[PDB]
RNA sequence: UGCCUGGCGGCCGUAGCGCGGUGGUCCCACCUGACCCCAUGCCGAACUCAGAAGUGAAACGCCGUAGCGCCGAUGGUAGUGUGGGGUCUCCCCAUGCGAGAGUAGGGAACUGCCAGGCA
RNA sequence: CCUCCUAAAGAGUAACGGAGGAGCACGAAGGUUGGCUAAUCCUGGUCGGACAUCAGGAGGUUAGUGCAAUGGCAUAAGCCAGCUUGACUGCGAGCGUGACGGCGCGAGCAGGUGCGAAAGCAGGUCAUAGUGAUCCGGUGGUUCUGAAUGGAAGGGCCAUCGCUCAACG
RNA sequence: CCCGAUGCAAACUGCGAAUACCGGAGAAUGUUAUCACGGGAGACACACGGCGGGUGCUAACGUCCGUC
C-alpha cells in the first residue's frame, strides 16, 4: 500500500539515524498541509513544531500548503527551534523525496539558523 | 476530454438511475488498458520482437515496453530473463481516445464477429481478451505486414465484484454476446 | 575447529572493543553502543554491562550494552 | 478539562483474521489538469506542482460481534540431579527441579507529548 | 580445507561413519544514494495439451541470495538505476583463538579521496572452503652497504611472475 | 502431482528443564584449597565398573567416545 511503502521506506532511515542516539527533525508532506516535528533520542516526547493546520500561519497564505506555506513552516520552525535552543539537530525527510517542497523547507531553515 | 465529459454526462445518469447509488462516482471507472501481446512465437529472432513493438508504439500514442520471462521452463523451452513480447499501458488522454476508436469503428470490422465473452472475466469484474488479426486497425497499413498476431486488450475496472463489470460493459451498450 | 556460540552473557561485565558474540548468521542485532563486524561477530563500542532484550515486532532478539 | 482526527515511541498477535454499523465539524483520503518544479526501463504507475469542482465510493478512524488466531493458570503426566534397591536388557523407592499438549479464564487491547475541530 | 549429525544445550570431543562440496571468480558479482519486492495455485484467452507474455485474485518469502551444505537476509543481505573505485596511505585501543609461531575481529586517530543536499557510509565480496611457509630463477626501481682509496662485482630493501609436493602447519 | 487423518526421524523443531559452563550480590566454614614467575621433576601401551552414546547382527565376556 501508499501509506505501508511510504512507512516502511522512512522506518529504515529512521532507525539509522536513532542509531546513533541524536535529535532528529521530522518533516511530513500532505497535499492540503505541511507538518513539522523535533524529536529527542527518547523518541517519546516533542521539543518543537509549526504546521499549517493552526491558523497562525494561515492569514498570509491563499492555500493550506504550497511553496509559500513551506516557506512560512520553514521560518516558523527556525525561529521556534532558535528561541527554544535545539542546538543543530539531525533532519529526517520523513523517507520521501528531497525533490519538491522539502528542499524548499530545509533550505528555509537552514538559511534560518539550522546546522544540519 | 473528448470522451471524458461525454462519458460523465451520458453514462454515469443512466447507471445511478440501474442501481441507485448515494455518490457520484460509485460507479465503476475505467483506470487504465493494458496492450499485452502473446505472440508465443518470437523465440526464432529479435527481428519478430522489433516488428512488434514498432506496430504497437504505433498504435498508441507512447512507445511500448518490452517484458521478460517470469521463470524458466523446459516444457517450453524457456530460459530466465528472456524477454518475449511487450506491452502499454495507457492513463488519462491517451487511454480514452483508444478506448473510443477501437469501439467506434474497430469492433463492427470484424469477421464473424460472434461477440465479445461476457464469461471471460478476470473474475473479480475486470475483463481482458484477444482480438487476433489486428490488421482490422486502419493504422496497420496493409502493405506494411509482415506476419499474422494477436493484440491482448485488458480493461482495468474497479468493479467489486463480476456484476458491476457486466453493467459497465452494458453501459457502452455491448454490441452483443 | 571454530569456535562458535556465545561468550559474554547478561550481566557480564565487558571492556570496550570486545567481543560479544560469534554467529554464522544474524541471531542478535546491535542495540546501544554494541557494532556488528563482516562476520557478524558483536562486539561492544563502550564500557558497559551487557544485557539482552526481545524487540520488534517479529520478536527479534537484540544485545545492547548499558553505560556503567 | 470531556469527544472526534493526525504525527512521534513503548508494548509485538490479550495488538491478528472475518462480519455488521458508521465518518465529513476540523483534519485525512480519493481526484481534475500537468504544456509549468519534476518523472516514467511505456504509462502522472510512484514523486511533484495549482483545490475543494464532487464524494467518503476505496484506504483508514471508532463501537459491537469471541466465528477465527494467542496466551494461559491449577492439577496431572513424561523427564531429570542426588543416594539406595530389584527380577539391573529396564524399573522402583526418599528428596529437589518439574515437561509438551490440553482444560478454566482473558481480551475486538493498553500506554506518554503536542497539534486542529467539537465543548 | 569446508558444511549437519554422530558430539550426550557452554566450547571441544573417538571410529576404515553417515551425505558430500572446493583449489574458484569478479576491476563488478564492491561502495554510495534512490526506487522496487517473491515461490506456488485458480480463472480467460492465437497456437496453450496440465505447465509461454498478459488481467485479476489467493499467497506473503515455502523463490532469490553464484558455488555442496549450514545459520541468516523484509530496514532486505535480492532486483533496477545516477556516480565512483575507501579494494587508498600510516596507524589502531581492546577483544577472541589456540601449546605455539601465528591467525580473525576491531571502535577510534592523521592526510587525501568516492557517494549522498545534509545527517551519514565507504580500509572488498550475506559469513563459514578457493590455498602453497621454506630456498632458487626472470624483470624494473632504490649510493643502503662496498675487505686501505675512485669505481666495479657482490650483498641489502621495494613491486610482480615460475605449483594435483590431491600426500597439501 | 496434491489434500485430511495416522506413527517415526542422530543429519526437522511452530514448544522445552532438570543437570554442567560463565556473570553479579550474599550469611557461614575451608592451614590461600586461587592466580603469575622462576629451579627441579615423573609419565607419555592403563584396567575394571556406573552413567548417555557411536560402531557392532541392540548375540557378545566385542570395540570406540565424554563424566565419575
Amino acid at each position: 500500500d501508499k501509506k505501508s511503502a511510504r512507512i516502511r521506506r522512512a522506518t529504515r532511515a529512521r532507525r539509522k539515524l536513532q542509531e546513533l542516539g541524536a535529535t532528529r527533525l521530522v518533516v511530513h508532506r500532505t497535499p492540503r498541509h505541511i507538518y513539522a516535528q523535533v524529536i529527542a533520542p527518547n523518541g517519546s516526547e516533542v521539543l518543537v513544531a509549526a504546521s499549517t493546520v493552526e491558523k497562525a500561519i494561515a492569514e498570509q497564505l491563499k492555500y493550506t500548503g504550497n511553496k509559500d506555506a513551506a516557506a512560512a513552516v520553514g521560518k516558523a520552525v527556525a525561529e521556534r527551534a532558535l528561541e527554544k535552543g535545539i542546538k543543530d539537530v539531525s533532519f529526517d525527510r520523513s523517507g520521501f523525496q528531497y525533490h519538491g517542497r522539502v528542499q524548499a523547507l530545509a533550505d528555509a531553515a537552514r538559511e534560518a539558523g539550522l546546522q544540519f | 476530454a473528448k470522451l471524458h465529459d461525454y462519458y460523465k454526462d451520458e453514462v454515469v445518469k443512466k447507471l445511478m438511475t440501474e442501481f441507485n447509488y448515494n455518490s457520484v462516482m460509485q460507479v465503476p471507472r475505467v483506470e487504465k488498458i493494458t496492450l499485452n501481446m502473446g505472440v508465443g512465437e518470437a523465440i526464432a529472432d529479435k527481428k519478430l520482437l522489433d516488428n512488434a513493438a514498432a506496430d504497437l508504439a504505433a498504435i498508441s500514442g507512447q512507445k511500448p515496453l518490452i517484458t521478460k520471462a517470469r521463470k524458466s521452463v523446459a516444457g517450453f523451452k524457456i530460459r530466465q530473463g528472456y524477454p518475449i513480447g511487450c506491452k502499454v499501458t495507457l492513463r488519462g488522454e491517451r487511454m480514452w481516445e483508444f478506448f473510443e476508436r477501437l469501439i467506434t469503428i474497430a469492433v463492427p470490422r470484424i469477421r464473424d464477429f460472434r461477440g465479445l465473452s461476457a464469461k471471460s472475466f478476470d473474475g473479480r469484474g475486470n475483463y481482458s481478451m484477444g482480438v487476433r488479426e489486428q490488421i482490422i486497425f486502419p493504422e496497420i497499413d496493409y502493405d506494411k505486414v509482415d506476419r499474422v498476431r494477436g493484440l491482448d486488450i485488458t480493461i482495468t475496472t474497479t468493479a467489486k465484484s463480476d456484476e458491476e463489470g457486466r453493467a459497465l460493459l452494458a453501459a457502452f451498450d455491448f454490441p452483443f454476446r | 575447529a571454530k569456535r562458535l556460540g556465545v561468550k559474554r552473557f547478561g550481566g557480564e561485565s565487558v571492556l570496550a572493543g570486545s567481543i560479544i558474540v560469534r554467529q554464522r548468521g544474524t541471531k542478535f542485532h546491535a542495540g546501544a553502543n554494541v557494532g556488528c563486524g563482516r562476520d557478524h561477530t558483536l562486539f561492544a563500542k563502550a564500557d558497559g554491562k551487557v544485557k539482552f532484550e526481545v524487540k520488534g515486532p517479529k520478536n527479534r532478539k537484540f544485545i545492547s550494552i548499558e553505560a556503567e
